[PDB]
RNA sequence: GGGCCUGACUGCGAGGCCUGCAAGCCGAGCAGGGGCGAAAGCCGGGCCUAGUGAACCGGUGGUCCCGUGUGGAAGGGCCAU
RNA sequence: GGAUGACCCCAGGCGGUAGGGGAGCGUUCCCGAUGCCGAUGAAGGCCGACCCGCGAGGGCGGCUGGAGGUAAGGGAAGUGC
RNA sequence: GUGGAGCCUGGGAGUGAGGGCGCGAGCGAUAACGUCCGCGUCCGAGCGCGGGAACAACCGAGACCGCCAGCUAAGGCCCCC
RNA sequence: CUGUUGGGAAGCAGCGCCAGAGAGGGUGAAAGCCCCGUAGGCGAAAGGUGGGGGGAUAGGUGAGGGUACCCGAGUACCCCGUGGUUCGUGGAGCCAUGGGGGAAUCUGGGCGGACCACCGCCUAAGGCUAAGUACUCCGGGUGACCGAUAGCGCACCAGUACCGUGAGGGAAAGGUGAAAAGAACCCCGGGAGGGGAGUGAAAUAGAGCCUGAAACCGUGGGCUUACAAGCAGUCACGGCCCCGAGGGGUUGUGGCGUGCCUAUUGAAGCAUGAGCCGGCGACUCACGGUCGUGGGCGAGCUUAAGCCGUUGAGGCGGAGGCGUAGGGAAACCGAGUCCGAACAGGGCGCAGCGGCCGCAAAGUCCGCGGCCGUGGACCCGAAACCGGGC
RNA sequence: GGGGGGAACCUGGGGAACUGAAACAUCUCAGUACCCAGAGGAGAGGAAAGAGAAAUCGACUCCCUGAGUAGCGGCGAGCGA
């Protein structure tokens, strides 16, 4: 359905794979908003006038005094009083469709796919936990930082070795996601990788 | 907290299966041997309530 | 497509309605509440699905019917629930009601019933009750009913 | 979050107290007194600015018809002859001609006497 | 005024009057079993419009529908009052 | 008309309380942002007869101020006296 | 008769203190800026505009914005005007 | 590291470098590489812990047959009065027990919603028992949490000052500068204060210190006002002053003109509220419901608690729920069913668009908005009622 | 060995009223507020004289669900396994 290029020894091969031609904006967005929503930490928080500290006598007389009528200090109409509608405590998170944020993650890659910017890579070379290694095989790929780039890798070593990179986010498969995938310009994967997503998906 | 049903209207009613509301005759509880055999007998049926007093029991079940 | 290219479709996500915020808003002063009166105080009325303002309700004059039951409350019987062979037409081969649970026809806790909206296919299907017409429709079709207990 | 008034109402305050300048008193210096008398101000103006296209009339034909009644006739007389005439020049531009150009002026109140 | 009578019916009820609701009112026709009439027909109380009271709770006659492991029973439901 | 909210032409509507509906402006906060504006001066303040907008407002320029602010597009509210 | 007409399903209300005036009645005294109904109207919400010296409801007229242009309505044309 | 602007480099410019560390906070401004840190590692003689690993200890262990000795007493059980359970005297069982009566030891007894039979379940009147669970004085981590009228009552020497006999009530008050370099000396003055000098990038940053709005008070300047009738403006013209066929300020005369809000049939109203300014101040949230709406899947849709993973990564989990059939009080029947003697009559129910395909859809899930129920539910206000204390 | 103290949390012994039912007494609020005793880092409960219909399950505690169901109720407001 769509081409997708990859890096092998024996050279850009490429690949042929089921993704949707069709990018629904809304989707992909309702999955994005759904994530951002349920990682809130909702501790926001205030007083009603009965978690206020004062008394809860009657300042002044009902009548006679010539002043306005009063109740209790913690009233939200003086200062220092309690708050009308202020917010609480409040956990935020929703339960998404599981079919739609699945969707969704096939679609996000679709775009990318696209796009031309979704690569696929069988190993990577020399790279083995330190930065410089990383960059080298990088620069190889065509990737020299002038695009934002999401790795997605098992091997812990490739993720440690390029997270420090202010271009490049790393990721377990099993953590692919939509946020992430939209966030950057570019889409790397390990192949085993690109399996468990297949998995994912179908 | 979720609502709770009116069993007063849960004991005196019906909702139909498009939604109609289905209730008892009034007026053949006592009281009865002047009456013609003709209002007994028309008394005994069932019949829907006007559509607003329909709508207002249909929200005190909201389970049914 | 990046981070500012996600918006909602149009109409998916509306502004909230604020009232009390100034005269051009078309919602202050009294914030679409008219002037005084119950209803327009905090707390408001008595709930409108029933209360008739003093007079005996329009629910409560109706007669109650029928049994309504007594502790200890339901009593344990069989219980029934009819599936069309109109429904039993996606099967091939036998069908039992545990089949019919997993397709989402059947629901758990009830005994199955057939009955004869639809057409009858060559099927072994086993289950509790059967109707006059569903038993003709599949005994005719050259189906197998089986009789559980 | 909170959202509290910060800058948003003193910014609304200034708006109509520069609006006021010039006012009598509390009138200008005072928010609540600035805005109650801009409010005033407002119907006065379009009130005011429809009045001035009467005001105007009024003060034309005085002219108009002081000038006419140096040539014998009157006002009214000297509208109707200009209408029996087909005369189109209008008000504004007749009280100019009766002042700035009297012979011109001499010349319609012909016109008007000879149209009847 | 008289003769024979019990329709001062059971099961329903097209269609309307009125009408915020709930009520109230009028009702042709079909089936069951009757009354009167040779018959056509009439009769689901009274020339008509007042003589009335929703639900809840309970009494009585019937029905034999539910009956808390099962058979019953206690107690309910349904019809009538 | 052109084909779609591209702009133009012709026509008609447009007082408004309770109240229904629609479109917007601005305030705090989040994504955008490891970015961008910033001591050649952030925010805030005082001016303006200038520019854009029907308006709520937004720009630009001068003075003050001296370290913060934050776009297009979206999100959420302790959001306008 | 194509109208901010009408009918049907549904969401959201507000109102359930009205008032003057004209005509038709009751009540009152062929009284009340009286009271209680009816048909209409206006004020309510048109305390926006011209007239009535001034004056919500009497006469004229339904104010989208602008003009130092024109025509009229009621009412007016000796001076204030 | 260097150059450059600057009081100051972390700005800009040139050439580099680290990264399992580009979280963050400092440093004279905006620093991955100056500092504190960060990733990743290391660490206890002493005290505390030690649910995990190891070892002891206590403790634990047969089968037939006979015997009918034992198996928890003012108890079971019954009645009266009550409580508990969803159960409000109801057909009222079960569990508990204040009064009265008052057993038995496996052929004993309790229970399965009055009661009886049958069939089953269980072992009362003695005791102990981790973990999974609740809480937050204390410690830490993190915020689409507050930022000095906010956030705890208290950012500050606050449960303080102050008030109260007492229980008890209960504030206000943060900011010089990069660095005190916190202004030596001289002058007027009793001092306070100020003027110079000096410091600083800046002193209307001078300690009564960042910024420094408004009401409010004053000084100077321009225009104007002592024959004039006023919701204070507005429209026109003219005079004067200012900035350079225009504009700004001012106001002499002429025209017009019954404050704002609230409540009302009706207010400029001699009806309510408001001295003025600044700041605080009222339609929200949860769960459920009902419409509408944006999407996902569609005879199907969807998970909940939890489990795994992440450390702003998502996944698993099908128990359950809604829908797929209605009618009936029910037994029950079922595209029908209820009433009925009816095969009568009636009530309430039953039946996509295009070329196998595409489109649309019941339904259902999530978001969003309107309104509704439940809670304080738009905010403020009673007189009172109750408990425990003073 | 006890005594007294600890922010909440926990068991036990006692235990209101405003309020709601658009009045009120049963009912509600609610075994809540509060008082007292006690226990601890948790307390409680716990090894069937159980459940209740499964010819079945197998201590207790806690969450989800069953379910606003079964029922309870001046069969009202509501309460609720
Ligand atoms: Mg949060
Ligand atoms: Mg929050
Ligand atoms: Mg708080
Ligand atoms: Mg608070
Ligand atoms: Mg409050
Ligand atoms: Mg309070
Ligand atoms: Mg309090
Ligand atoms: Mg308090
Ligand atoms: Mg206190
Ligand atoms: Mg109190
Ligand atoms: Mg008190
Ligand atoms: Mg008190
Ligand atoms: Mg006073
Ligand atoms: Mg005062
Ligand atoms: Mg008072
Ligand atoms: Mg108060
Ligand atoms: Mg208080
Ligand atoms: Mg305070
Ligand atoms: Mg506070
Ligand atoms: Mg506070
Ligand atoms: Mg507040
Ligand atoms: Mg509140
Ligand atoms: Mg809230
Ligand atoms: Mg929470
Ligand atoms: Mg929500
Ligand atoms: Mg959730
Ligand atoms: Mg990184
Ligand atoms: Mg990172
Ligand atoms: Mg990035
Ligand atoms: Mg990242
Ligand atoms: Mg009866
Ligand atoms: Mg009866
Ligand atoms: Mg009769
Ligand atoms: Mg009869
Ligand atoms: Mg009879
Ligand atoms: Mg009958
Ligand atoms: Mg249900
Ligand atoms: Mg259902
Ligand atoms: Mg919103
Ligand atoms: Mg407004
Ligand atoms: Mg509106
Ligand atoms: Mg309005
Ligand atoms: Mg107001
Ligand atoms: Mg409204
Ligand atoms: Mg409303
Ligand atoms: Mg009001
Ligand atoms: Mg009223
Ligand atoms: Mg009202
Ligand atoms: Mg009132
Ligand atoms: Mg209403
Ligand atoms: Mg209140
Ligand atoms: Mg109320
Ligand atoms: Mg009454
Ligand atoms: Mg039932
Ligand atoms: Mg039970
Ligand atoms: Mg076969
Ligand atoms: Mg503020
Ligand atoms: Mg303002
Ligand atoms: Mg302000
Ligand atoms: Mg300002
Ligand atoms: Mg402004
Ligand atoms: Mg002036
Ligand atoms: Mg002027
Ligand atoms: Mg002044
Ligand atoms: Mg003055
Ligand atoms: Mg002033
Ligand atoms: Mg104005
Ligand atoms: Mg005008
Ligand atoms: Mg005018
Ligand atoms: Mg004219
Ligand atoms: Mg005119
Ligand atoms: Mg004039
Ligand atoms: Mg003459
Ligand atoms: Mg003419
Ligand atoms: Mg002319
Ligand atoms: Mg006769
Ligand atoms: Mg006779
Ligand atoms: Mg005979
Ligand atoms: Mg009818
Ligand atoms: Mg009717
Ligand atoms: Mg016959
Ligand atoms: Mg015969
Ligand atoms: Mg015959
Ligand atoms: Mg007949
Ligand atoms: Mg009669
Ligand atoms: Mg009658
Ligand atoms: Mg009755
Ligand atoms: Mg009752
Ligand atoms: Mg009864
Ligand atoms: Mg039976
Ligand atoms: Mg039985
Ligand atoms: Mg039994
Ligand atoms: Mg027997
Ligand atoms: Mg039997
Ligand atoms: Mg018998
Ligand atoms: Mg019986
Ligand atoms: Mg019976
Ligand atoms: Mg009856
Ligand atoms: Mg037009
Ligand atoms: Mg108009
Ligand atoms: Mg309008
Ligand atoms: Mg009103
Ligand atoms: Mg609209
Ligand atoms: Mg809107
Ligand atoms: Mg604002
Ligand atoms: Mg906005
Ligand atoms: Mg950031
Ligand atoms: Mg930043
Ligand atoms: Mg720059
Ligand atoms: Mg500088
Ligand atoms: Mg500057
Ligand atoms: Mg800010
Ligand atoms: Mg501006
Ligand atoms: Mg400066
Ligand atoms: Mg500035
Ligand atoms: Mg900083
Ligand atoms: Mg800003
Ligand atoms: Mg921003
Ligand atoms: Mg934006
Ligand atoms: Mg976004
Ligand atoms: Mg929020
Ligand atoms: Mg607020
Ligand atoms: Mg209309
Ligand atoms: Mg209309
Ligand atoms: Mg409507
Ligand atoms: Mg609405
Ligand atoms: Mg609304
Ligand atoms: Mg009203
Ligand atoms: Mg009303
Ligand atoms: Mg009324
Ligand atoms: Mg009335
Ligand atoms: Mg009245
Ligand atoms: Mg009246
Ligand atoms: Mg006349
Ligand atoms: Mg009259
Ligand atoms: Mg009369
Ligand atoms: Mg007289
Ligand atoms: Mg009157
Ligand atoms: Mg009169
Ligand atoms: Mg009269
Ligand atoms: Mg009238
Ligand atoms: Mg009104
Ligand atoms: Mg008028
Ligand atoms: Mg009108
Ligand atoms: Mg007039
Ligand atoms: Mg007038
Ligand atoms: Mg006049
Ligand atoms: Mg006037
Ligand atoms: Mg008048
Ligand atoms: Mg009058
Ligand atoms: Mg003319
Ligand atoms: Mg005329
Ligand atoms: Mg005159
Ligand atoms: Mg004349
Ligand atoms: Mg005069
Ligand atoms: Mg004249
Ligand atoms: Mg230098
Ligand atoms: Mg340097
Ligand atoms: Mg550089
Ligand atoms: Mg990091
Ligand atoms: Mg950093
Ligand atoms: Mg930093
Ligand atoms: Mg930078
Ligand atoms: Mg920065
Ligand atoms: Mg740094
Ligand atoms: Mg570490
Ligand atoms: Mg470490
Ligand atoms: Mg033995
Ligand atoms: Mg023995
Ligand atoms: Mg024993
Ligand atoms: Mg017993
Ligand atoms: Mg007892
Ligand atoms: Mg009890
Ligand atoms: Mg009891
Ligand atoms: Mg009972
Ligand atoms: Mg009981
Ligand atoms: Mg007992
Ligand atoms: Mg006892
Ligand atoms: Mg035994
Ligand atoms: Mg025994
Ligand atoms: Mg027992
Ligand atoms: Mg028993
Ligand atoms: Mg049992
Ligand atoms: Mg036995
Ligand atoms: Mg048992
Ligand atoms: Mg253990
Ligand atoms: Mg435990
Ligand atoms: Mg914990
Ligand atoms: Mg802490
Ligand atoms: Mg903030
Ligand atoms: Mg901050
Ligand atoms: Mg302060
Ligand atoms: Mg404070
Ligand atoms: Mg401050
Ligand atoms: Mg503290
Ligand atoms: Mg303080
Ligand atoms: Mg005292
Ligand atoms: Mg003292
Ligand atoms: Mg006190
Ligand atoms: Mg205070
Ligand atoms: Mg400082
Ligand atoms: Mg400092
Ligand atoms: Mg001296
Ligand atoms: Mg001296
Ligand atoms: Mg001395
Ligand atoms: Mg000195
Ligand atoms: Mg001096
Ligand atoms: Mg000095
Ligand atoms: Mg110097
Ligand atoms: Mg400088
Ligand atoms: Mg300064
Ligand atoms: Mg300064
Ligand atoms: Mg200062
Ligand atoms: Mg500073
Ligand atoms: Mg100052
Ligand atoms: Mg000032
Ligand atoms: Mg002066
Ligand atoms: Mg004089
Ligand atoms: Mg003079
Ligand atoms: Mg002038
Ligand atoms: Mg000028
Ligand atoms: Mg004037
Ligand atoms: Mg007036
Ligand atoms: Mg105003
Ligand atoms: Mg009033
Ligand atoms: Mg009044
Ligand atoms: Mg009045
Ligand atoms: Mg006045
Ligand atoms: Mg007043
Ligand atoms: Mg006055
Ligand atoms: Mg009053
Ligand atoms: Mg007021
Ligand atoms: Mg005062
Ligand atoms: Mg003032
Ligand atoms: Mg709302
Ligand atoms: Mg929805
Ligand atoms: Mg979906
Ligand atoms: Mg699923
Ligand atoms: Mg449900
Ligand atoms: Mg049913
Ligand atoms: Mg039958
Ligand atoms: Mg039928
Ligand atoms: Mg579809
Ligand atoms: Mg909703
Ligand atoms: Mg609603
Ligand atoms: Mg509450
Ligand atoms: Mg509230
Ligand atoms: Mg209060
Ligand atoms: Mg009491
Ligand atoms: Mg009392
Ligand atoms: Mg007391
Ligand atoms: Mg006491
Ligand atoms: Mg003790
Ligand atoms: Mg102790
Ligand atoms: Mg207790
Ligand atoms: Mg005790
Ligand atoms: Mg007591
Ligand atoms: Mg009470
Ligand atoms: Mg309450
Ligand atoms: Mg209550
Ligand atoms: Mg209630
Ligand atoms: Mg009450
Ligand atoms: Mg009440
Ligand atoms: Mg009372
Ligand atoms: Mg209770
Ligand atoms: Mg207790
Ligand atoms: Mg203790
Ligand atoms: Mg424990
Ligand atoms: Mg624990
Ligand atoms: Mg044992
Ligand atoms: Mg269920
Ligand atoms: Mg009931
Ligand atoms: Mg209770």
């Amino acid at each position: 359905v769509y081409q997708i290029p990859v890096l092998s020894p024996s050279g850009r091969r490429e690949l042929a794979a089921d993704l949707p031609a069709e990018i629904n904006p809304h989707l992909l967005w309702e999955v994005v908003r759904w994530q951002l929503a349920k990682r809130r930490r909702g501790t926001a928080s205030t007083k009603t006038r009965g978690e206020v500290a004062y008394s809860g006598r009657k300042i002044w007389p009902q009548k006679h005094t010539g002043r306005a009528r009063h109740g209790d200090i913690g009233a939200p109409i003086f200062v220092g009083g309690g708050v009308v509608f202020g917010p609480k405590p409040r956990d935020y998170s929703y339960t998404l469709p599981k079919k739609v944020r699945k969707k969704g993650l096939a679609m996000a890659v679709a775009d990318r796919a696209r796009e031309g910017k979704l690569l696929l890579v069988e190993a990577f070379a020399g790279v083995n936990g330190k930065t410089k290694e990383f960059l080298a095989w990088a620069k190889e790929a065509g990737l020299d930082g002038s695009e934002s780039v999401l790795l997605v890798t098992g091997n812990e070593l490739v993720r440690r070795a390029a997270r420090n990179l202010p271009w490049v986010v790393t990721l377990a498969p099993e953590g692919l996601n939509v946020y992430d995938i939209v966030r950057t310009e570019r889409l790397v994967m390990d192949l085993d990788a690109w399996e468990v997503f297949q998995n994912r998906i179908g | 907290p979720k609502m709770k049903t009116h069993k007063g209207a849960k004991k005196r009613v019906k909702i139909t299966a498009s939604g109609k509301v289905v209730a008892m005759k009034t007026g053949k509880r006592h009281l009865n041997w002047q009456k013609s055999g003709k209002e007994i007998r028309q008394k005994g049926r069932k019949f829907v309530l006007a559509k607003p007093e329909a709508e207002r029991i249909k929200l005190l079940l909201p389970y049914e | 497509m990046k981070l500012s290219d996600l918006r909602p479709n149009p109409g998916a996500n509306k502004r909230r309605k604020r009232v009390g915020r100034g005269p051009g808003s078309g919602h202050g002063k009294t914030a679409t509440r008219g002037h005084k009166g119950q209803k327009s105080r905090s707390g408001g009325l008595k709930d409108p699905r029933r209360f008739e303002g003093g007079r005996s309700t329009t629910l409560m004059r109706l007669p109650k019917r029928g049994m309504q039951g007594q502790v200890p409350g339901e009593i344990k019987r069989p219980r029934y629930q009819g599936v069309n062979l109109k429904d039993l037409a996606r099967f091939e081969g036998e069908v039992t009601p545990e089949l019919l649970v997993r397709a989402g026809l059947l629901k758990k806790g009830y005994r199955l019933k057939i009955l004869g909206e639809g057409e009858a296919k060559p099927l072994k299907v086993v289950a509790h009750a059967f109707s006059k017409s569903a038993l003709e429709k599949l005994k005719a079709a050259g189906g197998e009913p089986v009789l559980l207990e | 979050p909170r959202a509290k008034t910060g800058v948003v109402r003193r910014r609304k305050h200034k708006k109509i107290l520069k609006l006021a300048k010039g006012y009598w008193g509390l009138r200008s210096k005072s928010f609540r007194k600035a805005r109650e008398t801009l409010f005033a101000a407002g119907n006065y103006a379009y009130a005011h600015r429809k009045r001035r296209k009467r005001d105007f009339r009024r003060l034309w034909i005085v002219r108009i018809n002081a000038a006419c009644r140096q040539h014998g006739l009157n006002y009214s007389t000297f509208i109707h002859g200009l209408k029996k005439a087909g005369i189109e020049v209008d008000r504004k531009n007749l009280a100019d001609l009766a002042v700035r150009e009297p012979q011109v002026f001499a010349e319609l109140v012909e016109r008007a006497k000879a149209a009847q």
